[PDB]
Order: C-alpha cells, then structure tokens, then sequence
C-alpha cells in the first residue's frame, strides 16, 4: 500500500514561530543547529532575493544530511521548485560538463505564466474553398483555403482556416458531421468522433458516436501553469514537434542537443523581464540540490568558482562526506571535504551532530511506527544494542525481516528470537570481515 | 486582435538571411577550365564503374525482417506521425533517384 | 542598454574610467583604485584601437580581491562595440571530441572579424490598390499595384516572384510594403487602416504602423561582421554550417586557413574587406597543457595574430604535464614574450568606497554605522563575504519591513552566515565528526 | 494515447511567443526584422475601440 | 606601414663569392646558417633535387623563423612558398596522411600558357534555325539559339549550346543588351543596355554601357601560373557552375576526400603530356613545417616513406626541442622530438646566439625600422634588458617608450619612459619573483 | 612509362639486378653490394614469382646506411606489374575510427590481388553521314548512319539508346565512332577532314579485357552498397566476417571453376618495431590463413621494451613471432663502396664530380654517414653552380662541410653549451652576466 523506503517519515523540519526547534518533532530525534539553521535556508530561498549563496552540508553516514535535504525540499513546498542532482550525474559525452552545469543553474529557476486562449468546437458542415464571385484577376477564385462551418450546440459559425491546420485536418480523415477540437493560438487538431445525428446510418461502425458539445462555439479561460525557465530555453533552443512534414522532419533532422550560446539566454530572459514589465509573470528563485561533490572534477569545481559569481546562480545546496583528501583532477592537491579552497572560501558548511542510545532508540521506534510494525521492548533494547554496536543502517535494515519472520511464525510483534534469527540468517560488517579475514584459498 | 498583433510582430533574425548570401557568395567570376572535364566526381564514379560493380557484388544479406524498413523510419498504417507525413514523404521519395 | 543586466558583481564597472592624458581618475566609471593597472590597461586599450601592431600579449596578475578579471572587464566594456572580444575558459580547451590545439586555434580564428559593405536599393511606399490577374486553369500570374508616397504615386506591375512572395505573405490594400530588389523579399511594415474586420479568426500577417515620408526609392549601405572562424568552418564544407550551430565542427584542414588567410590579404590589398583586430581573453590559464604553452608560443608569431590578454590566477606549484614545479605555474617560453601586469592590495577606505558603490549597484540604502561595522569585517574577512553581508543585510532589513539597513542585521547577518576560516577552527576541534583522509569517521557519540 | 491526455490545458505553445527565433534566419532578413518590428502599432485599435 | 616581428629583412643579404656580411639585409651575425641557408637558396634554384630534409634546431630568439621568411624572401614570388605549422596537420574529416602528402602536393607549382577565345558584342536576334538540306525537309529544330552579337567594327552571329543559352535566359538579356561571352569556358557575363536604348525611357535600373570597340572575336596569351594541388583539386571534386547541374554536383557531395594514387598519375600523366608538347614547366617549391615536436609518430613514420617519394621537394623544418619523449610514443627518447630514422636523413644547421653589441644592433636596427628615436642612455638600458631579461621583452618594449613619449610629447626615448616601462610593465622573473609569495594562490 | 619521377633516395635503385644463378654481380642495376642479401631476395623474388606456396613472413634487419628498405624497393622495383604490392608503415595502423587488428586485416586483404577477363565486341569505322528521324510532337526518335571502313561500307539503323548517347554526345559525319555493343557507349574518336581518325583492320572486331580487383575492394563492396563511397572516402571499417568466409568460399568456387585466377601478392610493413602485442598475436594467426600473402618485415630498432608491455623482450619482438619468420641481415659497407654509391648518386642526380672532391666526399662519407655525404652531393653542384661552373670543385665541399655540421659535432657543442640550451627540468640561462 504505502511505500516506505528511507524516507516519508519527514514532514519537514518542524520548527517553531519563535526559531526554537524541538527535540521530537516531524520525524526528527535531536540535530537542533542543523534543523534551525537549515530553516534560516529555507526562509533564505523564501526572500526572493539572494542569489550566489552556497551551503554545504558535511558530515558522516547515517547522520541526516540527504534527510536534511528532503526536510527543506519538504520545507519548502511544492510551489517552490527543486532540483534533485548528484555529481556523478554531471559527466557527459554529448556536450561539456560546463553546459549541464550551467544548465542545471537554470534548472533550479522557476518563473509561473497567465495566458488566455481560445477554443473552438463543433460538428464540421462544409469543407470548401472560398468564392467573393467577383473574380478581381486576381484567382479564378482561390488560393486553396478551406471554410470550416463548425456546428455547435448553442450556435453556428463559419471560420477560415491556415493550409497547415487544414492539412492536419485532412490528416484527421474527418468528413460532413464529425465533432472536432480546433485550438486557434496553437493550431492542433483532436477529432472526438462521429455525431450522435449519424449513428442511425450504419448498424456497425467502428468510429465511436460523441455527443455534441455544449455551450459556445467560441470559448476562453485562463491558466496559471507554472513552467520553468529551462523549459523555455529548451523550447528556445531546438525544435519539440509538430503535426506536419517541415516540423516533424525539423524535429527528426538535428534531435541531438547542444550547448546554448549566452545571448540566447540574453534574449529569453530579454522577453522574460518584458513579459515581468507587463506584469504578467514573477519570477522565483529555486534550488539545486547536488550529491556527493567529492566526485566532481577540477573543471567542474573552476567553473562553480566563476558560475557562483555569476547573477541567476539560486542558493545551492552541497552535500560532501569528506575531509582532508585529493580533489579528482589534481594530483597534489590535498584540500578539505574533497573541494577546492578557494570554493570552500564562498561555501557555507553546517556541522551534523551523531545520534546517541536512546536518539538511536527512538529512530528505530518512530521508523517502526511509520513502517506500521509492533516490536517489544526487548527486541528494541536489542535494536538499540545492535544500533550502538553494528550501525544504524543495519538496525533500520533489519527492522522489516523481524516483521517478516514474526509474519511466517504467526506473531504480531517482534520477539527475542525473531531479530536473533535475525542475526542469524544476516550478517553485518565486522562479521563479515572477520568471516573473510580467515582464508583457505581466497575466501 | 491588438495584442495578438503585438506579440505576432518583433520577430527579429538573429543576424540575417543577407549575412548568410552576403558572406557565401564569391566576388570571383565562374572562369570555367579543363577543370570541368578533369573530375569524374564520386557519383559518377559510382556510374562509370558499372562493370566492377556488376561483376564483383556477389554476397547476399540471407536474414532480414519484412516489414522493417516501414518501421524504421515510422511511417506504416499506424503510428505517432499523421496521415500525410507517409504519403507526402513516399510522394517525394517517389520523385528523388 | 538592452544587454541583459541583472546584478552582477561585474555589472557595475562600465568602462575603464580614464582621462584623455590616461591618468587614472580615483572615482570613475565604477573602478576605484589601481592606477597603474588602470593605466597599463589604457595603454593596451589605446593599443587596440590603434590596430597598428599585433602578434603581443599581456598577463594580469596579482593576489585575489585585486580585480584582474575585472580590469579585462573593464577593457571589454571600454572597447565598445564591432570589436569582436573572445572570452574563453583555461579548461574550456580540454574536449573530447575536439583537440585541444585545434580549439585554441579556433579561439584565436574567433578573435578577429571582418568587416564587410555593400549597397541595395529600397522602395518604400503606401499601397492604393492591388490587382492581381492569373487563369483558371493556365497559371502565369500577372500582377499589378499602385505605390504611393507622399510626393510619388505610380503603379507597379508584379513579376512571378513578386506574386509568389505576394500570395505567401498575406498583405492588402491598407497594408504597406516595403521591397528590395535585390534580396526579393517583402517587408509587410505598416497598415493604413482598411481590412481587419473581415474574419473573426484570421491568419498570421497582420502588421500596422505606417506613417511614411521620404523619397520612393532610396539606396542604403548595409554593413555585416563576420570572424575568421565562421568562414573557416563555412570555407570547410556545407555542413560545416550547421556544424557552426550545433558545435559539431573542429580539426579543419589547414589549407582552408593559408588559402582563405591569402584571400583575406588579397581582400585587404583590393580594399574590398577591412578586418578589425580583436582581443582574446583566456581566464584561468595557469593549468593549461604544455603542448597548448609551445602552441602559443609558435601562433603569437603569426601575422593575423591578435592581442592575447591573459589572468594567471593559481601561484608557483607544478604544471600539469610534467613533474617539476616550473614557477609561476607557466613555462618561461611564454613569460618571455609577454608582458605583465600585476595588482596589490587595497586599504581599508577603498573597501568602504567599493562596498559604497556596489550599495549604489544594488540599490541599497546603508546606514554609516553599518558600513563601518561592513567595512571592519570586510577588512578581516574579505572582500566578497561583505560583498555579499550587504545583500543579504538589506533582507534582514526587509523582514523588518523599513529600507533602513540596521547594524543588528549586518550583525546577525555575521552570526549566521560564518567565515571559511572560523569554520576551519570548527573543523579541526571537530575532526572526530568530519571524516579523514582514511575514511574513518566517528558516527557514533560514545566508544 | 496514456500520455496524449489533456496537455493543451497545461501548456504554453512557445511557438507564438517569438521564441523559436533560431529558425528565423531561413526565410526572413535582419533589414526586414527591424523595419518589421519597428512598425507595430498600439493606438489604432485603441482609435476604433 | 605595419611591422609585426618581421618586414625588417630583405632576404639573406650575401655576395657572389658566397661570403656573408655582418650588417646586411636586416641580420647581424650568423654566418653559417645565412651562408648554408643561401645553399639551401641555390639548392631549390637547382630544379633537380627532391627528397631533401634540412631542419633548423636552436633556442627561443635565435632567429630560426627569421631564416624562415629570409628563405621566403630570397626565394622570390616566382617559387612558390607554402607555410605550414605541424600542429596543423591535424584533421578530422581525413587523416593526416591525406593533408600531409597533399602538402607535399602543395608545394610544388607549374606554370601554363593557353590562349582562349572572347566574344561580345549587342544582341539582335534571339531565334531558333530553320535552313535548307541537299534532301528536301520542312520542319525544324531542336531548341538551340543563333545569337547575333552587334558589335561597333563587326556584325557576325554564332550558334551556342543549350546550356549557355540556358545561362543567357538566366542574365535575363533581350534585343540590344550588350554582353560578355566565353568561347571555351561558356561564363556568361551581360554589361547591360546599350547606349542606343538610353532615350526608350527616362528612369531605368539597368545602367547604360556603351558598345565595345574592336572586333567580335578576339584572341590573348595568358603566362598564369596555377599550383598542382590546385589542379588536383579541381581533378578531385566538382567546384561549381551556371546550370542546375553542376551546382548540385557541388551541392551535393562538397566534402573533401582522400585522394587515390592512380588520380595523380593521370594528372602528372597530362601534366608530363604538357611538357612534352613544351607548353609548361614544372619547378619545384618549398613546404616549411613550424613546431614538428609537435607532430605525431604516424605523421613521422609516414615522412618516412615520404622523404623515399619521389615528388617530395626540399622541406625544411623547425624543432626547438632535444632529448624528449616523441608524441605518441611512451619510451622512445630521441633528439629534436624526431625519430632517428628521420633525424638520419635530416640535416641540421645550427643556429648561434647573440651577444650585447648584437643586441644593440637588434633593437637598433628595429628601431629604425620602427622609425622610432633612440637616445643612447635609453638604448644602453634596453640593452641591458636584453641582456637581462630576454630579447622580446626589449622589442616588446621599444613601443610602450615611444607612447609614453607620445603622451609626453617627447620625440626620443628618455630614460624615465624606459624606467616607467619597467614600473608599468614587468618581465618573466619579476612575474615569477612576485608569483613565489602567495596568501591563497597569488 | 611516366611514372612520376624526380630524385628521390631510392629512385637510382630499379629491379634486384640478379644473373639467372641467381649469384649478384658488383654493380648491376643500381645495387652495389650486400650479395647474400640480394640473393636471398632473389629467393623471395622467385617465390613470389613461383607462387605455389604461401603463408611465409620474412625479416630484413640490420644496423642503418645498410638499406633493408632499398632492398624490399628492389623486390618492389624486379616485381614488375600486375602484382600488388602493399607498403604501409608501423604505425599506420593506429587509428581512432579504425581498430589496429581490422586495419591489419584490410592491409592482409590489401596485399592479394584477383584477376578477372572476359570477351567484349567493338564496332570501328568512318561515318559517311546521319540521317536521323524523329517527330515535333511524339517524339520515338528512328536513327541511320553509315560506317565505313577500308574493305566495308554498311548503313546502322539505330535504337533509342543509340539516338540517347548519339545527342548526348555531340557527333558529326566527319567525326569518326567505335561502337561497344554490351557496354552502349560511344567513342568519338577522331574526325575526317578540315581529328585524328585514319583507321584500318576489319569492321567487327572481338577483343578481351582484363581487370585486376583485390580482395579488400570485393570486401567493402560486398559489404554494403555505401562501402564503395568508403572505398573512395575511407570511411570503411570492421567488416562482418560473413562477408570474409562467404567470400573465401567464393573465391575458392571461382578457383574450382576456373573463372577468376588470383594472383599471390607481398606485403611489406616498415618501422614494425614499435606494433603492439594484439597485432603480433594477430599475425601469429593470420600468418597460418589459406588466403595469407608473403609478409617482408623491416624491424628497424634495437633490444628496448615493446608497446603494451614492461619488460624488455629482445629484439623489440615477442619470440612466437620470430619464430615462424625467416631473418636476413645486412652488413656495413666499405670504404670504396661508399664512392661507387656516391657515383651512382652522381650519376642518378645527373652530377658531374671531380676525383678529389669524390675523394673528400668519400673521406667525410665514411667518417661522418652516408646520408650527409648524399646531401653534400647535392649542395656541392649548386655551390659550383653559384661560381657559374658545373664542375664540382674540393672549395664546394669544404665550404658544404663547415656550413652544414654534422650530428656528432653540434653534439658536442649542445654539450660545451648546456647553459644556453634548455635543461630537462625547463631551466635555461637567458642571460649573458
Ligand atoms: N536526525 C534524524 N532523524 C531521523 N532520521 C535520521 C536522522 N539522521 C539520520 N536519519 C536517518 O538515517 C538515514 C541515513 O542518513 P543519510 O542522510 O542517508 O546519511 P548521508 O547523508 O551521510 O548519506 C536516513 O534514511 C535517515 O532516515
Ligand atoms: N577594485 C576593487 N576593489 C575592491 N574589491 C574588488 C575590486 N575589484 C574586484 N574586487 C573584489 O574581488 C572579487 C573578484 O575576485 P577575483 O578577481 O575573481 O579573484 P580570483 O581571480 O583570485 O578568484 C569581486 O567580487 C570584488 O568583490
Ligand atoms: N636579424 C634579426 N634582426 C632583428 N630582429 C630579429 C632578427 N632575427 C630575429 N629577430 C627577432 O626575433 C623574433 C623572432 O624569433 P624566432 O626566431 O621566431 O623565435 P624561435 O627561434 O623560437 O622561432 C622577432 O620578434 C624578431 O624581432
Ligand atoms: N645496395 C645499395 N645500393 C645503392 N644504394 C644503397 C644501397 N643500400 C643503401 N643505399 C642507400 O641508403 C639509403 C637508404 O637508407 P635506409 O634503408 O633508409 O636506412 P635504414 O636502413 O636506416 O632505414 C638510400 O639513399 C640509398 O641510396
Ligand atoms: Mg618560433
Ligand atoms: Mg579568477
Ligand atoms: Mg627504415
């Protein structure tokens, strides 16, 4: 039913109005510093100002950075857009590293839109080319365009049409009496079917009968779609598709992207700010969230120095798990959690704080009631000993084969000898190398 | 009307049509040579030598898939691509040697 | 000024700020302080727009904070426009599918452009009246128009094209035209008044303005601007253009570039085409490979060769692509035959007037207070930590609801956002908790 | 046809946004953009309104 | 008059006897590498020798280069000269066998004499032929066009092909347009209305040109000289014409290709036909390779086989470099960056440094050539930044001096402006002296 | 004939010049000295000429100025033609688009050549005129010309194709035709009076034709239809082996049948010292192929490590390599060979010498390299040639020694003056105090 894996135990950070965290609160056991400072971020990205800031967030395995991360993903809503990346993610053979950088600085961005269009509906009547019989010279009248009468419901009106939406109308095999769906700013084409007027023509037919569409021929409304900003530099940058040959064989021709030039951005955000002038769109920060920076390389680390100097570069959240160790690409170079000094200079670092018995204990115990399973208080001393002696990870591992061999045996909590069948049937690290450590050939 | 007008209107080109004839076109004359008659150019050097190919191409690809071909290039009696993509396509296929 | 222009911490220097004489002011165009360098810049500022001389290069160098980057920035924003300047990366030439000598070549094609003119007439004019004549079945369109101007008004007869272009581009009576006959194609500009009101939905060719004076027909010049690398990878072959788009081009023959550098020459000696001498800009040129330093050091030499300006940023370590530890992170065949430039450290009064100034960028409202407390953590911290305090201080300022920035936000701004050096004594009191080079970590809080 | 539902709800067309520019350069001319894009009126339609 | 590191030296400046001048020509010392360098001169004047490799292998402000377009120059523009830098032969259309052996092709020219016939004249009639047979027939044509050229001493017509009539429905002529037709070529070039039709309307975009005096076919000589690679280009691909034909037989395959053997043996088969009949003569010329540390093993090995070919001319080179690791090899430490195989049938010329007095003559004799004035303190202390630095940061410098002598509106050098050129401006050590002392990487 | 000659190094060298004992003479063909060498290549020489026998690598080593590769262009240059001969060099066959095993592959398909004839009809005689016959609207075009010739005179109605390639190609009553029936082109040879034509022999004559294919041709052909364009363009590469076996197959048929004779080729590869270790266990296969060419190698290093490996095999080649490959080696010269080499240089480069000065040149030739000595023979006549003479004087000698320095003497002075060069850790004194 519902599915838990590592996480949906976190509704956020759970802070107060005053900035006081408390010690049992959203799925979270202590981590005061880096649950409050982590809310001064998240009113940070609500201040729609700052740009350039970068926090990262260091610290051990099984200390709650990436849980940090969805707690201010969480944080933040679902109105404000984020970014999930990691840096291993960012090596690419198509284009530079540089472009899927940059990019993904405009990834983070968001910027919502209002716009009216018009639809029209109704069953089709005549398709034929115009006359105005006087002849002019000009034609022995036409240049091939077709009159559309669209009958509707409630009213009855002729429109003329484009030779590509008329092509595309004859790409739909419509006739005399079939219902249609014409979009006038965007020019596509969906057929619902025949009219109930006709079903009485044949007795079998493989063309569905709709009804006739209420209302108007002509219709408006107004959206507030929200589409990001590297949506439209896409949409700036190579041709998506289309219901003719010049757009399809445009798509099919050159489909593999490539690097954006700076004016192209220039003049998307050129007929942005225009369309902010109108008043029509806002524009909002967001976030890009990256993993394990320590995997990044020295140009990718060179062109974050020039690329957090630069304008539209949102608040940036890091997240590394090292320490004094030589960043990939240098080879002399020793430098604190994997990243240059001079990156390290502009960064942010929040220090994580480990967990005790009794944090590990209600871990364990708030994770068990998320996962909806009953265990005793022996079997959660037990927990509780194994999570102060193995890991916490094995604990959490080894909360769901206790409910599973409680479930084969019958019980409807976990017992003694469930988590050390438990210990049984699964090992952990240190028995794992001490199994290995004695080898008759390799073992 | 009016602000479909509006935003219809600034279409700027980027740089051009003019940049992109005014920089390709030569200011030297045609000055025709034996040039002409020196060539042979590849496609028909695939003309001329006819006999080669006619004598040496012997092999077969003995396994092949009907009905690939239409699939391959997405246009058959059902697909993504509309109903006169295939046809205007296969018209200007079926003009181009 | 329709360049797209958020805040940058390069947007507010616009021009280098120099006198006639090229003595520095000490407040000019947003550059405050280093004369000398200012200066020196003016100099190859004047060297450019001179264009006398090529085959040089120079080298800013300095500690950070300085605004080496920001001097080229500011030569960049003083050299205006049709000078065409290349700003390129130290390891933007590392690529995959192009080699990194060939892509330094193509920087140096990239920094020189080309000016070419000619001349094509115009005819611009109110339409009256359109009469256009085919067959019903023949073809051979015959067409007819009337042209009207203020003090011309005459009728046009229309060839083939002209009703090809007439009919693909829906125009009326009211509408007006403005044609070249060289190019061939309509410019549909403005409307009188007459048809709009004819169908509820419509086409996509509807354009009014029109409001002419002038003769009928005028005969303007046109000017493009086109590099040498465009007409390298176009001169290669024809999908060498849509290789010019996409970025799928590199390793063109040279016989393109001593042919098409001996057809440039003999456009230069006709007179027909005038070339303007661009600069190349390199950032970050410390870890560059040794083939791409000999590299230099051969195209430096050549005749459309252009002024190189180059920002050594890293200190004496070991260049990549040997094991010793050249000094300055640069062979000396390069430092040889370049010029340097180098920056010093500002005082404490400087950082007040560029903190000032980027408060003048931002359009911030400071109190003195708070930029002497700015100025004093500016002077201990850093340049770009205040540089940044002052943004985010007006926010602190605006959850206040006053424009007014207090001292307690620049204060608490302080608090919560820490400096790189007091989180390295956080770091080494907590290198339990931070993972060492090993691997081991302490995640636990009790052994 | 699971993900041809109703999109055109949801959907910017971008195409008349004058934002597909880079295609622009096939069939019209930089004298032609500026003397086209110099003449577009407000106040006629205001006239008649 | 713009001088970029050159247009100083008029070629290698030696006397008959052979003996090489101190001061001459631009040059100041080097006597062995001007003096073999002026029997390299005479080695191309030869037009026998092939195969020859001489590289030039020395330091950094040597004057290697310098003897490179003294060579170019003492040549002259009857040689042909084909620059070249090993870091170009890189290429990823064709190999760099294709763009090195074509270099090779490169180098190499023939000069040609063909005379060629010239029509022109006012269009009369445009129409097509009807006449008689010696066995009755009535109905008559295939589309060609007699053309009536009215010419101002001669009134002839002549009968073309379809494809220049073709060309001419292209320039759009009628009855008395004046235009320029090619016999052997087919170009078809319209002059425009002739005068007589100046008076049929008072405004016309077509401009009036008068009629061409002389006859109607004329005949010229032409000694245009034409390299052999561009003959074998124009034997490769197919470059462009007036017809729907040609220019989709460029459109449609224009990316260059490698080039077969047999290809060039029907174009030297022609080409010795040519000479057979005495019409041209094939002299050799010179390809100069920059920086061959540079070059790859195969661009080596394959000058291996190359400098064995027979159409191969003196190469020269270039390599600043000694005992380092070949490009493309992880072992191989040889001289120069070159093979031994290679460098077995090279030969090298040494080159010899210069002294203070040399140094002086150098900025010197650029300072002349500059046309800048020089005071004797300002040229004993770029003498001693000569000395001191390096010899292009003092030839760098001769020109900063002279701006700040514009701006101080002095006509010679002082030495507070070469004092002010060292505060404004600094060398290699100094840069490195200040790079040495670093807070967070200076 | 014509084929493009100028003076190369190895343009005085042409045919092995062997007696039919196969015992060489002294001087005889270009080639002076090495008489096992060049009996031993006159073994290969007639083992490629026997042709009975295949699947044999042969090695031609020896210190330099010996001229291993002079002697594989000696077996080149006594082949003669209508047999291939493929010269590639070592590291040629390092490619990026093309694997280092398929482009040794493509040179072993290289190497072999197949030899194919067959019977063609050709029509030659002087037109007398043409009478063609078409309509202004149908169209159906009905051709009629006479062909002449000295014992026959006949009229040919012609066919469409006839009128097709007869309109194509402009022709005239004095323009004179040679008419191939199966291939239906046109020859307008020459022409009658004010050309060339003025023929002879029968009307009808039937003639053969040979072509001569390789088999990598029939592989890229056989591969697609677009491996012709990669025929001429290069773009081949990593052909299907189907096409290899099936072609084999083919090919064996055409043998068995007695349509196509194939012709054993030699394959010579220069500079195979510095090859890597896949491509020697790629040859120690293909050496045992049915179809597998005779192999002549110029292994031209000494002992050192090989590519691909640590350690230093000895002669820069594994030993399962060695060990199915026979090994000739060359000796120095001596010191009157080195004048009679540089007398048939001199005879080569059409140079007139003095005796002192072949004395000198000779003297500096042993002392110095070969190679120099080549060089200074040539510089020597345009020394003479500068004092306006075309005898070569000992002035033109000693002045091409002094200017032109040896490798061993700018050794010495790189070593008296490693100040002013650069070191290997990029010091360099630029200064003078
Ligand atoms: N303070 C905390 N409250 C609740 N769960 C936590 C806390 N800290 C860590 N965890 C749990 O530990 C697991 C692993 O931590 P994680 O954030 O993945 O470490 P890392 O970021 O080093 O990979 C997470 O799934 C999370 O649920
Ligand atoms: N004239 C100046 N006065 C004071 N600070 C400056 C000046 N120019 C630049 N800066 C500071 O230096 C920063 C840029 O540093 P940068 O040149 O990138 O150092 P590096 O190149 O060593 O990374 C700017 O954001 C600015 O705060
Ligand atoms: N004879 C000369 N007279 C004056 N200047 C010279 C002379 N020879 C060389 N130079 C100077 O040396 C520079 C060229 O050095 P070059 O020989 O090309 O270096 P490299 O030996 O590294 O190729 C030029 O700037 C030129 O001013
Ligand atoms: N037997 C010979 N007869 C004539 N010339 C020879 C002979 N052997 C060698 N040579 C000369 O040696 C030169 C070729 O040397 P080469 O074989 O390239 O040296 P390496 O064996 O080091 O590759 C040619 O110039 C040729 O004139
Ligand atoms: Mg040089
Ligand atoms: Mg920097
Ligand atoms: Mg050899």
């Amino acid at each position: 039913v519902t599915r838990t894996a590592a996480h949906t135990h976190i509704k956020g950070l759970g802070l107060d109005e005053s900035g006081v965290a408390k010690r049992v609160e959203g799925g979270f056991v202590g981590q005061i510093e880096a649950r409050e400072a982590c809310g001064v971020i998240v009113d940070l990205i609500k201040a729609k100002k700052m740009s350039g800031r970068a926090i990262l967030l260091a610290g051990g395995p099984s200390t709650g950075k990436t849980a940090l991360a969805l707690a201010i993903s969480q944080e933040l809503g679902p109105k404000v857009p984020f970014c999930p990346l990691v840096g291993s993610e960012l090596y690419s053979v198509e284009v530079k590293k540089t472009e899927t950088l940059m990019e993904n600085f405009r990834r983070a961005i968001g910027l919502r839109i209002k716009e009216t269009k018009e639809v029209y509906e109704g069953e089709v009547t005549e398709l034929t080319p115009e006359d105005a019989e006087n002849p002019l010279g000009g034609y022995g009248k036409t240049i091939s365009h077709v009159i559309v009468g669209l009958k509707s419901a409630k009213g009855t009106k002729t429109l003329r049409l484009d030779p590509t939406i008329y092509e595309s109308i004859q790409r739909e095999k419509v006739s005399i009496g079939d219902v249609i769906y014409i979009e006038a700013n965007t020019g596509a084409v969906k057929r619902v079917g025949r009219s109930d007027a006709y079903a009485t023509e044949f007795d079998l037919e493989t063309e569905e009968y709709v009804p006739l569409p209420k209302g108007e021929v002509h219709k408006k409304k107004e959206i507030v779609q929200d589409v990001t900003l590297h949506d439209l530099d896409v949409a700036n940058a190579r041709p998506q598709g289309g219901q003719d040959v010049i757009s399809m064989m445009g798509q099919l021709l050159k489909p593999k992207k490539t690097e954006i030039t700076e004016k192209l951005r220039q003049e998307v955000n050129k007929v942005v700010a225009k369309y902010i002038d109108q008043g029509v769109a806002e524009l909002i920060p967001g976030v890009l969230f990256i993993d394990e920076v320590n995997m990044l390389d020295i140009e990718i680390f060179t062109y974050l120095n020039k690329a957090l100097e630069s304008n539209i570069a949102p608040v940036v959240v890091l997240a590394s798990n090292r320490g004094m160790t030589t960043v990939r690409g240098t080879e002399d170079v020793i430098s604190p959690h994997g990243v240059p000094p001079d990156l390290i200079d502009r960064l942010l670092i929040v220090r994580t704080l480990p967990y005790d018995k009794d944090e590990i204990r209600t871990i364990i115990e708030r994770r068990a009631t998320v996962e909806r399973l009953q265990v005793e208080s022996s079997a959660l001393d037990l927990l509780a000993t194994m999570g102060t002696e193995t890991s916490l990870r094995y604990a959490l591992q080894l909360l769901a084969p206790c409910g599973i061999l409680a479930q084969t045996s019958n019980r409807k909590e976990i017992v003694v000898n469930d988590v050390n069948e438990a210990k049984l049937l699964f090992l952990d690290a240190k028995r794992s190398t001490k199994i290995l450590e004695t080898s008759a050939n390799y073992l | 009307v009016n602000k479909l007008r509006c935003d219809r209107r600034p279409i700027f080109g980027k740089n051009l049509i003019d940049l992109l004839t005014k920089d390709r076109r030569v200011k030297y004359d045609k000055s025709s040579i034996i040039d002409n008659e020196l060539i042979k150019p590849l496609q028909t050097r695939v003309l001329d030598n006819r006999k080669i190919i006619d004598t040496f191409a012997v092999l077969t690809p003995s396994a092949v898939s009907l009905d690939m071909r239409k699939l391959a290039l997405g246009l058959n009696d059902d697909s993504s691509v509309g109903e006169n993509t295939r046809l205007k396509v296969m018209q200007n296929c079926f003009e181009v040697s | 000024l329709k360049s797209l222009s958020l805040i940058a911490a390069h947007s507010h220097i616009t021009g280098l700020g120099l006198d006639e004489n090229l003595q520095p002011r000490p407040t000019s165009e947003g550059m405050v302080g280093q004369l000398q360098a200012r200066r020196a810049a003016g100099v190859i500022l004047k060297m450019v727009q001179n264009g006398t001389i090529a085959g040089r290069a120079v080298l800013v160098a300095g500690p950070p904070s300085t605004g080496k980057t920001a001097l080229a920035m500011g030569v960049s924003q003083s050299l205006g426009k049709d000078v065409p300047f290349t700003a390129i990366a130290g390891s933007e030439i590392f690529s995959l599918e192009l080699s990194k000598t060939e892509a330094l070549t193509q920087a140096f094609r990239k920094s020189i452009g080309i000016k070419i003119k000619e001349e094509t007439e115009l005819i611009e004019g109110e339409v009256v009246e359109i009469q256009i004549d085919r067959s019903i079945t023949g073809g051979h369109k015959q067409g007819k128009l009337t042209i009207k101007t203020t003090d011309m008004e005459t009728i046009y007869e229309l060839g083939n094209k002209m009703i090809d272009g007439l009919t693909k581009e829906k125009v009326l009576a009211g509408d007006v035209i403005s044609i070249d006959k060289a190019s061939g194609k309509i410019t549909k500009l403005g409307r009188s008044f007459a048809r709009s009101r004819d169908y509820d939905a419509m086409g996509a060719d509807t354009r009014f303005v029109q409001c002419p004076e002038g003769e009928l027909q005028k005969r303007k010049t046109v000017v493009h601007t086109v590099s040498l690398h465009e007409i390298d990878v176009i001169n290669s072959r024809t999908q060498g253009f849509l290789a010019l788009f996409t970025g799928d081009t590199g390793e063109i023959r040279s016989e393109v570039r001593d042919q098409i550098n001996t057809k440039v020459a003999e456009w230069k000696e006709e007179g027909k085409a005038e070339i303007v001498p661009g600069v190349l800009f390199i950032d970050e040129v410390h870890m560059l490979d040794i083939e791409c330093f000999s590299f230099i050091n051969r195209a430096l030499e050549d005749e459309f060769a252009p002024i190189v300006m180059m920002a050594t940023n890293r200190g004496v370590s070991k260049t990549r692509g040997t094991n010793y530890k050249s000094p300055h992170g640069l062979p000396l065949d390069l430092l040889d035959r370049s010029i340097i430039i180098t920056t010093k450290s500002y005082n404490e009064q400087e950082i007040k007037t560029i903190l000032s100034i980027r408060a003048q960028e931002e359009e911030v409202e400071l109190s003195s207070d708070a930029l002497d407390l700015l100025t004093k953590t500016g002077v201990e911290t850093s340049l770009r930590y205040s540089s940044n305090l002052i943004s985010v201080a007006q926010q602190i300022a605006m959850k206040r609801k006053n424009n007014t920035v207090e001292v307690e936000d620049v204060k608490r701004a302080y608090l919560l956002f820490l400096d790189s050096a007091r989180s390295v004594k956080y770091v080494q009191e907590n290198e339990s908790q931070y993972i060492d080079d090993q691997g081991n970590v302490q995640i636990s809080i009790a052994k | 046809k699971l993900f041809k539902k109703n999109n055109q709800v949801n959907r910017v067309d971008l195409d008349f946004l004058n934002l597909v520019f880079t295609l622009n350069d096939k069939d019209l001319t930089s004298y032609h953009a500026e003397e086209i894009s110099k003449l577009t009126c407000v106040k006629n339609f205001v006239e008649e309104v």
